[PDB]
RNA sequence: CGGUAGGGGAGCGUUCCGUGUUAGGGAGAAACGCGUGCGUGAGCCGCGUUGGACGAAGCGGAAGCGAGAAUGUCGGCUUG
RNA sequence: GGCCAGUGAGACGAUGGGGGAUAAGCUUCAUCGUCGAGAGGGAAACAGCCCGGAUCACCAGCUAAGGCCCCUAAAUGACC
RNA sequence: AGACAACCUGGCGAACUGAAACAUCUUAGUAGCCAGAGGAAAAGAAAGCAAAAGCGAUUCCCGUAGUAGCGGCGAGCGAAAUGGGAGCAGCCUAAACCGUGAAAACGGGGUUGUGGGAGAGCAAUACAAGCGUCGUGCUGCUAGGCGAAUCAGUGGAGUGCGGAACCCUAGAUGGUGAAAGUCCAGUAGCCGAAAGCAUCACUAGCUUAUGCUCUGACCCGAGUAGCAUGGGGCACGUGGAAUCCCGUGUGAAUCAGCAAGGACCACCUUGCAAGGCUAAAUACUCCUGGGUGACCGAUAGCGAAGUAGUACCGUGAGGGAAGGGUGAAAAGAACCCCCAUCGGGGAGUGAAAAGAACAUGAAACCGUAAGCUCUCAAGCAGUGGGAGGGGGACCAGACCCUGACCGCGUGCCUGUUGAAGAAUGAGCCGGCGACUCAUAGGCAGUGGCUUGGUUAAGGGAACCCACCGGAGCCGUAGCGA
């Protein structure tokens, strides 16, 4: 690798050095992959819950000039239409699905490309899951700053476990994320200020997205 | 469920295409009306032509899942 | 999403309605008319920025033909002005034209080098 | 050079910004849209059909039905996996390997469908092998055969699935092969 | 380097989403009114003895996205 | 060759002709010009005649067609 | 018995339309009507597929595939088998025979298919499996309860700002004079049900049950299948027209049989019609409870933010509108004056009068005041030149308003060979108002992989999404009916 990263213990004094090296996409196309990678990702995400009336779902037409004045909706001698108050919408819009689909390798590689940017920003830590047993964001948050995350500005805690009394701990800092790689997203990282990584993560990013 | 294209059945027992890409049609009239048709043209009328440039847009906008080379 | 056009309307006709500040009548008021007036009073001042240069022309020459026929009995603007040119001097329409009011004993001067060379 | 949700955009030329008709003229296709003054092109709704020519007799009627399709008779269908030793060299065998075709899907030069999936395999002549190696195919071209057996490769051919005759047609082709046989003999 | 039908290139703006529970804002936001300001223009930038709480720029995304014509259409107000 | 449009009512003028009455701003063809889709000048006004093809600024200059008594720019010029 | 939005099953069953006309065909077995039942319905335990290798009731999705085919071979219609998933479940009865009757019935026995059963003999017997009153059980639902942590300053009000602190298994949400993790209600977390409901286990009990040998004589669903005709439906339009289901008429065979394998015959394979019943995967929203929203914000969103299916209109079936925002709080203006009331002017309330026809308040339209100017004048009302007069300046030679007189100047749109047209259209102003979406085909531009590329449905800490899912699909051989 072309950088080292700083590995710090439970206390925050510099233990080891580690290298995360992944497939990057080549220096031209990098910011389009990402930014596909991105859009589809938000893209899917949407729900078409917009919904209209067009002409003929509109409520009680018959088709004949109005007998008499609709104060507001029509006049006298007057055929029904869209163009009326309380008339159909055209082309308004209708329930949808915005899903589109992107290749898997494509993907990845916006991945990749991503947390491969985000290594002038990243830590490893020791494992901490053993020092919290009692759930306690008290001191979660007193963690962090040994380590020196500041608790506003978005970090990403990237591990294998979820250790319930870290999870719990974790929960509502808004700044957090507490990631598996079950669930583990290119907006997250993207998103994120500081990166977080542990020794069994490293292991496990270092080998799905490895270079050859 | 969809709706696919679907191919013009009565454009595709007509015409069809070569290994090169090309559209091909039979040529018109031997039939009947034989005897009075030298054996010259009877012969000619017997082989594979090369359809008309022309028509390519008509025949293509009919037979959308038949794969063709327009020579690009 | 449903978008009303809101004021992207009335700022551009209000814009439009600035132009065409002292329009007697309806052409002051209407916004339909206004935009039709707009359009020709820009039409016509692009017109007459061309028609503008024909008719100073004009005008120059016209007092220059005046200015010198007090001179001679058989004094004309032509003649003057093909002696102008079969002396070299470079003075432009205008220039004549202002100098013939604006300093008239100049131009009687330069009719008296035009005479003395043709002399 | 971090990517951020800010930094990010697309490629120039690949989003490239759609048409909008009937805004505006200095814009594009206003008014008319591009479809010039009237008549039934212009016209909203389904057009003519696509192989339609004004009411002349359409090309695709007035010519005749291609040969075989036109009656009825069963259209032409591939009933081998062709192969050509083109193929066969590029591919990482080593001597003694068997070729089959489990091991042509192994390799990947193969990839059937389910119609290729449920077929036999053939190897037709093309390019010249050199190795030894040992084929099972159902079937092999005249020249594919015969460079095969030059290069010294051992040619496999496997059984096709029998086709059932009843008894009687059993008794046929068997009394002639007795006719053969006590003529020679 | 005139230009209709028509084709191509480059842009502006509207509402909404991401950044974002952003910058800024009862020391006056949006809007409304103004400009000896800057643009090829769509428009932008600045200003307010109005207004009373929201909401830019940048880099991106999406459309119920731009009106002077439809004997359009609904309200309002004239003429006679 | 690819992708992908409109157009498929034309008008007059010059020339060659046919129909008609060597009638029609008539009608129908042929080789051209302009209008269509072309502003400016000359034609009193005046799609199709003459000059000329308008990127834009200038209170500069030279010319085309056409003009030089006054309306209205230039000779109430010269010689037959 | 009646009621019941959509979905579903059955019964009747169109037409405009498409085919650039139309009649076969299409629209479409759609709409509509009628009847019926359910939370789903229907279908369903091989007289089935297939092809010489195999599968193992039904339904639903992906794919095969717009393939094979059908078709005035026109417009168009359009499979299946193999393959991938979701989901899984198999049971009762008739007849032979044995009892009881004169019957008709009842009780035992018996249910299968590379055959069973009845018949005649000899063996095994205890476990296993399915159903289920009663009842404390488990869980959940229908009321609830406990629930951490802040102060002062700042112009009506502080949640904002500057400055200090603190909680977090709680930084969801709503409210509060102004935007709040720490003010209220709440949230995480944790407790809680006398009664009813629901899924589950258990629950006495109720059910069933094996094994072999001999016997082609007994049974194995009759007005049935088939056949002749008339039709209907199957992707399949009478076609060589199978399979399926009905009118009229005829009319079999029982396992040494019968049916199916796309006329038909032979052979082989597969299956057992003419009795029933069955859960799930799938469809839907008059609704109920949670949740999200690149959804609306009073011309929008439901027709309906107020008497909304109301007012009003119609004999009747039916049609069918409009009217939102004083303020934080009514503190909604005591008292005096004009004064018959309404309405107003003061005072008083209030941050502001925002004064009840009350919040921002554009345009048309109606005026009032101040600056310049029109009564010898011909004009799409402007424009270039600018006389005279006036106004706010700091680059005072400029800007702004007015406009003596001269020049030039045939509204806009549409549509036409061609228009100022006496050609169409618009009273004016402001809003609403049109190349949209889904799915496929072709082409272009951008990426990704090219150790060929890619996954579909499906699964996913709810979505998104990591990671799966190679069934398929595109490219690697053509020629030929
Ligand atoms: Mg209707
Ligand atoms: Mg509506
Ligand atoms: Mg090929
Ligand atoms: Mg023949
Ligand atoms: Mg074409
Ligand atoms: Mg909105
Ligand atoms: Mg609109
Ligand atoms: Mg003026
Ligand atoms: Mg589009
Ligand atoms: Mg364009
Ligand atoms: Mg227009
Ligand atoms: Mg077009
Ligand atoms: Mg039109
Ligand atoms: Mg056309
Ligand atoms: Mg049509
Ligand atoms: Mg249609
Ligand atoms: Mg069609
Ligand atoms: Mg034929
Ligand atoms: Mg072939
Ligand atoms: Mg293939
Ligand atoms: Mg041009
Ligand atoms: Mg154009
Ligand atoms: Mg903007
Ligand atoms: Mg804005
Ligand atoms: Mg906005
Ligand atoms: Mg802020
Ligand atoms: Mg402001
Ligand atoms: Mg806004
Ligand atoms: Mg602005
Ligand atoms: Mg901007
Ligand atoms: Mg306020
Ligand atoms: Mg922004
Ligand atoms: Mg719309
Ligand atoms: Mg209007
Ligand atoms: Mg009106
Ligand atoms: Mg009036
Ligand atoms: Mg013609
Ligand atoms: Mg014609
Ligand atoms: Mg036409
Ligand atoms: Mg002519
Ligand atoms: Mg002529
Ligand atoms: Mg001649
Ligand atoms: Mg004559
Ligand atoms: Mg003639
Ligand atoms: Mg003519
Ligand atoms: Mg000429
Ligand atoms: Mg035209
Ligand atoms: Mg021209
Ligand atoms: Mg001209
Ligand atoms: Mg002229
Ligand atoms: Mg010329
Ligand atoms: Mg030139
Ligand atoms: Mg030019
Ligand atoms: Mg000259
Ligand atoms: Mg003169
Ligand atoms: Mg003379
Ligand atoms: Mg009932
Ligand atoms: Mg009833
Ligand atoms: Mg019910
Ligand atoms: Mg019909
Ligand atoms: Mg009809
Ligand atoms: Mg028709
Ligand atoms: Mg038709
Ligand atoms: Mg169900
Ligand atoms: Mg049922
Ligand atoms: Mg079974
Ligand atoms: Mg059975
Ligand atoms: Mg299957
Ligand atoms: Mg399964
Ligand atoms: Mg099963
Ligand atoms: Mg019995
Ligand atoms: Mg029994
Ligand atoms: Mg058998
Ligand atoms: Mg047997
Ligand atoms: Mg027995
Ligand atoms: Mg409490
Ligand atoms: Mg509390
Ligand atoms: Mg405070
Ligand atoms: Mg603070
Ligand atoms: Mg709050
Ligand atoms: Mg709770
Ligand atoms: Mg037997
Ligand atoms: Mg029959
Ligand atoms: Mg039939
Ligand atoms: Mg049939
Ligand atoms: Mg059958
Ligand atoms: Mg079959
Ligand atoms: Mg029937
Ligand atoms: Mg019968
Ligand atoms: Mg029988
Ligand atoms: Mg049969
Ligand atoms: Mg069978
Ligand atoms: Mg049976
Ligand atoms: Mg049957
Ligand atoms: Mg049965
Ligand atoms: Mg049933
Ligand atoms: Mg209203
Ligand atoms: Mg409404
Ligand atoms: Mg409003
Ligand atoms: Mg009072
Ligand atoms: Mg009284
Ligand atoms: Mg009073
Ligand atoms: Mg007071
Ligand atoms: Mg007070
Ligand atoms: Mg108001
Ligand atoms: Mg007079
Ligand atoms: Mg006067
Ligand atoms: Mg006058
Ligand atoms: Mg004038
Ligand atoms: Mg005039
Ligand atoms: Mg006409
Ligand atoms: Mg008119
Ligand atoms: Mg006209
Ligand atoms: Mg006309
Ligand atoms: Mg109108
Ligand atoms: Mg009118
Ligand atoms: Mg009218
Ligand atoms: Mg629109
Ligand atoms: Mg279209
Ligand atoms: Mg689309
Ligand atoms: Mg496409
Ligand atoms: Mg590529
Ligand atoms: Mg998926
Ligand atoms: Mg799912
Ligand atoms: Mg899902």
């Amino acid at each position: 690798e072309l950088i080292p990263l700083p590995i710090l213990n439970f206390s925050g004094e510099k233990v080891g050095e580690t290298f995360l090296n992944l497939k990057t996409a080549p220096s031209e196309t990098a910011r389009a992959v990402v930014h596909r990678g991105l859009i589809t990702h938000l893209q899917n995400k949407r729900r078409g819950t917009a919904s209209t009336l067009t002409r003929a779902e509109v409520r009680g037409g018959g088709r004949k000039p109005y007998p008499q004045k609709k104060t507001g909706r029509a006049r006298r001698g007057s055929q029904r239409s869209p163009l009326r108050p309380g008339g159909g919408v055209i082309f308004g819009p209708k329930p949808r699905d915005w899903t589109i689909k992107m290749n898997k390798k494509e993907r990845r590689l916006a991945l990749s490309t991503a947390i491969a940017s985000a290594v002038g920003n990243s830590f490893v830590v020791e494992e901490f899951a053993e020092n919290f047993e009692k759930p306690k964001t008290k001191d979660f948050i007193a963690a962090m700053q040994r380590w020196g995350l500041d608790p506003a500005e978005k970090s990403l805690f990237f591990l294998m476990d979820l250790v319930e009394n870290v999870e719990k701990s974790g929960r509502n800092i808004r700044t957090l994320k507490l990631l598996t790689p079950r669930s583990l997203n290119l907006f997250d990282v993207l998103n994120a200020e500081k990166l977080v990584f542990t020794e069994g993560t490293i292991q496990y990013l270092n080998q799905r997205y490895g270079v050859d | 469920k969809g709706y696919k294209m679907k191919t013009h059945k009565a454009s595709a027992k007509r015409f069809r295409v070569t290994g090169k890409g090309k559209i091909v049609r039979r040529r018109a009239g031997k039939q009947h009306l034989l005897a009075k048709k030298n054996t010259k043209r009877k012969n000619r009328l017997s082989k594979l032509i090369q359809v008309d440039r022309s028509d390519y847009d008509n025949v293509i906008g009919a037979l959308p899942y038949l794969k063709v080379n327009r020579k690009v | 999403t449903r978008v009303k056009r809101g004021y992207i309307a009335r700022r551009r006709r209000k814009k439009i309605r600035f132009f065409a500040s002292s329009f007697r009548g309806a052409h002051s008021r209407l916004t339909r008319t206004i935009a039709q007036q707009k359009i020709r009073a820009l039409v016509s001042a692009h017109r007459d920025r061309d028609r503008q240069k024909r008719d100073f022309r004009r005008l120059w020459i016209t007092r220059i033909n005046a200015a010198i026929r007090e001179r001679g009995v058989y004094y004309n603007y032509s003649k003057f002005i093909h002696d102008l040119y079969k002396r070299q001097l470079l003075l432009n329409r205008k220039i004549l034209a202002q100098i013939a009011i604006l300093n008239p004993n100049c131009i009687y001067m330069i009719y008296n080098e035009i005479i003395k060379k043709e002399d | 050079t971090r990517f951020r949700l800010d930094n990010l955009g697309p490629q120039p030329g690949s989003r490239k910004k759609g048409k909008r008709k009937g805004r505006g003229h200095a814009a594009g296709q206003g008014g008319s849209c591009g479809f010039g003054m009237r008549g039934q092109k212009s016209r909203s709704g389904p057009g003519i059909m696509r192989g339609f020519e004004g009411g002349q007799m359409p090309l695709y009627r007035r010519i005749p039905k291609l040969r075989g399709i036109a009656g009825g008779m069963r259209a032409g269908l591939p009933k081998y996996v062709p192969i050509n030793l083109r193929d066969i060299e590029v591919a990482g065998f080593k001597e003694g390997e068997e070729v089959s075709l489990e091991s042509l899907k192994a390799k990947g030069i193969i990839n059937p469908s389910g119609r290729e999936r449920r077929l036999p395999l053939k190897i037709l002549g093309e390019g010249e092998l050199s190795t030894k190696l040992q084929i099972k195919a159902r079937a092999f071209s005249g020249s594919a055969k015969e460079k095969l057996e030059a290069a010294g490769c051992s040619v496999t051919v496997l059984p096709g699935r029998k086709k059932y005759i009843k008894e009687s047609v059993r008794k046929n082709l068997a009394r002639a092969d007795e006719y053969f046989a006590k003529k020679r003999a």
